[PDB]
This record gives C-alpha cells, sequence and structure tokens, in this order.
C-alpha cells in the first residue's frame, strides 16, 4: 500500500483520487493520501475552490516511484514531483502517518470499480498519448485538445490518441468504398487491431483511458475519441467474441461509475442509439443495454 | 455548405460545378405475382449530371444487369451513382475536373465524400433548391436512350440546346427548371404546349423546340399558368 504525501494544502481544493473525493480547507493540515492500492494506475485530481475551471491531474504508478505532490504559488498549481532520495521520502512519509494528517485511499473490500474501469490501461501507454518523457506520471487538464483536434495548436500539450476518422482513406479501401463505410471491419481489425494497437487490450486500453478523462476533466476531446472508440466497434459487422464481450463489461462498468447529472454532456445520443439499437452489435451489449435503459433512458 | 437562394448566382460563375441527381437511377414498375404477392421489376435507370454553366449533361445510363443478385438496391443506388461520378471526374482533364458537386438528395452526401477522398479539393454540397431533375426522363430523346440501352452506357447532352448562343446560363438554367417543374407537375399538359405546334419542330441534334425569342415567352408563359393552375387544382384555390 503505496502514499502520495503532500508538502501543504495552502489552498481551498476539492482533491480526487480515482473516483474518491474530498475537499480541503485553505492551510488545512492536510499531508496526503495513504493505502494506495498497488498493481493500478491511479489519478489524483484537483479542483480549486475559488477557480472551479480548468479540472487537472495526474496519472501515476506506484511502482514506478516515489511521487509527492507540493503547491507552487507562481503557477498557481499542486503539483506532482518524484523525490530520487528513498530513505528521506520513507523517513517524511513515516512522520505523516505518526501525525495521522493522510487520508485512507477508501476502497469497500468488496468494491472492483476501479480495477474494472482501468483493467487494460498501463502507465507505459499513458505516457505515450501524453508525451512528457521527464516525468513518470503525467499531467491532464480539461482543456488540452487531441491531435484530430488541432488538425480541424500547441503540440507539445496535447492527448495523442490514436486518430479515427471513418471517412478517411486509412478506413476505406479502394473499390471497397460502400463495404467498408457500411461494414468497418476491416478497419478495426486489419488497420487499428492488427496494424495500430496489435491487439484488443491496447485497444480498451486506451478507450478506458480516454473515458477517464472525459469524466475526471471534462476533457471534451477524450470524449470524442471514447464515443469514436465505441462506435468503431459497434459498426463492425466481424468482431472477435471475446471482445465483445469485453466491451460490455467495460461500458457497463463506466456507465454504473458516471454521475447521474453529467449525462446529458458525457453521452452523445447519436452513438448510443447507433450502438444498442442500429449497429450490427445492437444485440451483443446485453449488460451495457440494461444499464443504460434503466439509468439514462432519456438519452434512448 | 448547402447551396440556396442566397447564393443562386454562383452556378453562373467559372468555377467549375456539376449538379448530380440520383433519383432516376434505381426504377422499377411494382406488380402482383401469380401468388398474389407483390414484386418488382426494375427498368433502365440513369445518372443526372449537369454543368449549369454549359448545359453540358453526363448522362449515365443504369442497365437493370447492374442489381442482379444486389440487395437493398436503394441503399446500392446512391453508392453506384457516386461510384460513377467519381469515374466520370477522373476520367475528364484536371482542368475540366469540376471544384465542386452539388447533389440534389443529401442522402448522396456520404457516397459520394467517400468515393471522392481522392479529390479532398473538390467541395462535395447539398442544396435547398428543390430542383426538378426528377423530370429528366420526361424529355423524350433522354428517355428514348435509356431505355433503348442494353448495356451500361454514357451519353453527352447539352441540355440548353443553342439557348447560350442567344441567352445567359443564368436565364437558360432558369428556362430549364421552369420547363422541367412543369413536366412534373402536369406531364401530359407541359408536352401538349410544348409540341402540340407541328411548324415548331425539334432539330436532330437537339431536345427542346426551335422556338424564336418571342415564341419562348409565350412557352414560358404557358409554363407558368399551368403551375399555377395545378396548385390549385391540387389545393383548390
Ligand atoms: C521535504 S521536501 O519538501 O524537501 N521534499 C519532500 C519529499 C517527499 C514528500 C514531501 C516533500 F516535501
Amino acid at each position: 500500500m503505496n502514499t502520495v504525501p503532500f508538502t501543504s494544502a495552502p489552498i481551498e481544493v476539492t482533491i480526487g483520487i480515482d473516483q474518491y473525493s474530498f475537499n480541503v480547507k485553505e492551510n488545512q493540515p492536510f499531508h496526503g493520501i495513504k493505502d494506495i492500492p498497488i498493481g493500478h494506475v491511479h489519478v489524483i485530481h484537483f479542483q480549486h475552490a475559488d477557480n472551479s475551471s480548468m479540472r487537472y491531474g495526474y496519472w501515476f504508478d506506484c511502482r514506478m516511484g516515489n511521487f509527492y505532490i507540493q503547491y507552487d504559488p507562481k503557477d498557481g498549481l499542486y503539483k506532482m514531483m518524484e523525490e530520487r532520495d528513498g530513505a528521506k521520502f520513507e523517513n517524511i512519509v513515516h512522520n505523516f502517518k505518526e501525525r495521522q494528517m493522510m487520508v485512507s485511499y477508501p476502497k469497500i473490500d468488496e468494491d472492483d470499480t476501479w480495477y474494472n474501469l482501468t483493467e487494460f490501461v498501463q502507465m507505459d501507454k499513458i505516457r505515450k498519448i501524453v508525451r512528457k518523457d521527464e516525468n513518470q506520471f503525467s499531467y491532464v487538464d480539461s482543456s488540452m485538445t487531441t491531435v484530430q483536434e488541432n488538425e480541424l495548436s500547441d503540440p507539445a500539450h496535447s492527448l495523442n490518441y490514436t486518430v479515427i476518422n471513418f471517412k478517411s482513406r486509412e478506413a476505406i479501401r479502394p473499390g471497397h468504398e460502400m463495404e467498408d463505410f457500411l461494414d468497418k471491419s476491416y478497419y478495426l481489425n486489419t488497420v487499428m487491431l492488427q496494424g495500430i494497437f496489435k491487439n484488443s487490450s491496447n485497444y480498451f486500453g486506451e478507450l478506458q483511458f480516454a473515458f477517464l478523462n472525459a469524466m475526471f476533466f471534462g476533457n471534451y476531446g477524450s470524449s470524442l475519441q471514447w464515443h469514436a472508440m465505441i462506435e468503431l466497434i459497434c459498426s463492425s459487422a466481424t468482431v472477435p467474441k471475446h471482445m465483445l464481450d469485453k466491451l460490455d463489461e467495460i461500458l457497463y462498468y463506466q456507465i454504473k461509475t458516471l454521475p447521474e447529472q453529467y449525462s446529458d454532456i458525457l453521452l452523445n445520443e447519436r452513438v448510443w442509439n447507433i450502438c444498442l439499437y442500429s449497429s450490427f452489435q445492437k444485440n451483443s451489449l446485453h449488460n451495457t443495454e440494461k444499464i443504460m435503459e434503466n439509468k439514462y433512458p432519456e438519452l434512448l | 455548405g448547402a447551396m440556396n437562394s442566397s447564393n443562386y448566382a454562383e452556378l453562373f460563375n467559372n468555377d467549375i460545378k456539376l449538379f448530380v441527381d440520383d433519383t432516376n437511377v434505381y426504377r422499377v414498375t411494382v406488380h402482383k405475382t401469380f401468388e398474389g404477392n407483390v414484386a418488382t421489376k426494375a427498368i433502365n435507370g440513369c445518372i443526372f449530371t449537369l454543368n449549369p454553366k454549359t448545359g453540358h449533361l453526363f448522362l449515365k445510363i443504369i442497365h437493370t444487369s447492374v442489381w442482379a443478385g444486389q440487395k437493398r438496391l436503394s441503399q446500392l443506388a446512391k453508392w453506384k451513382t457516386a461510384e460513377e461520378v467519381s469515374a466520370l471526374v477522373r476520367s475528364l482533364p484536371k482542368e475540366e475536373q469540376p471544384k465542386q458537386i452539388i447533389v440534389t438528395r443529401k442522402a448522396m452526401l456520404d457516397p459520394l465524400e467517400v468515393h471522392m477522398l481522392d479529390f479532398p479539393n473538390i467541395a462535395i454540397r447539398p442544396t435547398e433548391l428543390r430542383l426538378p431533375f426528377s423530370a429528366a426522363m420526361s424529355i423524350d430523346k433522354l428517355s428514348d436512350v435509356v431505355m433503348k440501352a442494353t448495356e451500361p452506357q454514357m451519353v453527352l447532352f447539352n441540355i440548353y440546346d443553342d439557348w447560350l448562343d442567344r441567352i445567359s446560363s443564368y436565364t437558360a438554367f432558369s428556362r430549364l427548371t421552369l420547363l422541367l417543374r412543369a413536366l412534373k407537375t402536369n406531364e401530359e399538359s407541359a408536352k401538349m404546349i410544348l409540341l402540340s405546334d407541328p411548324t415548331i419542330t425539334i432539330k436532330s441534334y437537339h431536345l427542346w423546340p426551335s422556338f424564336t425569342d418571342e415564341q419562348w415567352i409565350t412557352i414560358e408563359s404557358q409554363m407558368r399558368d399551368l403551375i399555377l393552375t395545378e396548385y390549385g387544382r391540387k389545393y383548390n384555390v
């Protein structure tokens, strides 16, 4: 069970750790988060009390280093940092645990939610989508645009998701125009799975990462990416059976975790109605269709 | 974006463009079977591809054999249309290829866009104009070449005959759409207006009769009367 300690909390902030959140008051004696489960990526995220504008946060994996959060009064945000001195980090963290100045990662034993949301998400792939090679952790915020959004502007601060575009020469074989547009199996299986992602686990990892950035930061291009990656599968007539079954599980937990009050902005009516009721896979997503119909029947 | 009354003179500028109408590509007669069920029988069709500035009509004849053994023919028809337009464009010298293609039905946008991905600088556009190009098969010489075809074939016409010698392409298009609207609203009457006079003929190399300027004014008036009439005969007014 690892620990993300804090130098201090100088400004009032709502802090998120994965699907949990808590409020910290200005100059409150808060020194971090303990009992963080090993084996999963995590995200620690922030919304200042005085400017709800810009949610922002850091994806990390405690197996890759000792990380601490320190507020910067010049740039005006909580920054993640790496401590190279393992023995300083251990001594400082032990002090905070003894003075009980840390919140405990509050996982219910029954509860597989975070695993189910991050099953295929790997730090190494996050770091290829979010390019800042000098750090082991990755910063994301509400405003960051995607490479495809930029094609339609600062490339260093972009989300380099895999570009998906249904009316593109990559997606459409010369001479198969109607076939490939109406049945995207070629584009899914040959171009994307065999060619770009290599396997469905890497495809699902990017889909899950895109959803989580949409949910936690309201990142609009991330939401576009999540929906494109769903729609590409649903619009393929030929999809491996294991992929369909896993997609249903992935989406089910995503829809389950989505705040009820953000569904209007985080779910695209067209895509979901097409996927659940018109597409090749309209009958392949039983769990997802059932929770959607019971939780958001208005969207449908 | 879309083409409407606000940007109508754009049709007659010097940017090459083509209207594409697919409403006569897939044509059927519906009939009863010996068992009292219903069935369709396809008949020859055509793509109506028209340069509004020059009058040049690229009439691609769609022979019924293209449908043999196919499913979802109404969907296939839009894609076949787009395949044939894309083939036409690629067959033209670069300096003759259109800068824009305007489809008369929005369902042609995605099929055409996908077939023209190789041509990112050709704009594919819809229109809000309700153009009467479906009535092209009421022009006797066009209907004749379509019904006589025994194989796929492209035939080239000038739908303006020789009018551009005397009038502008804006006026020629306005005449064409008036004639076609009339043929669409009441074909028998429209045809009587056009052809009930034997002293005014159709030249072998033309589609419409050889009216003088004055006779066109008379003809054009008679067509407006027809359209307004039928609009009363229709709505009772
Ligand atoms: C004590 S320090 O501020 O210089 N470095 C530090 C390291 C680890 C956790 C917190 C920290 F503040």
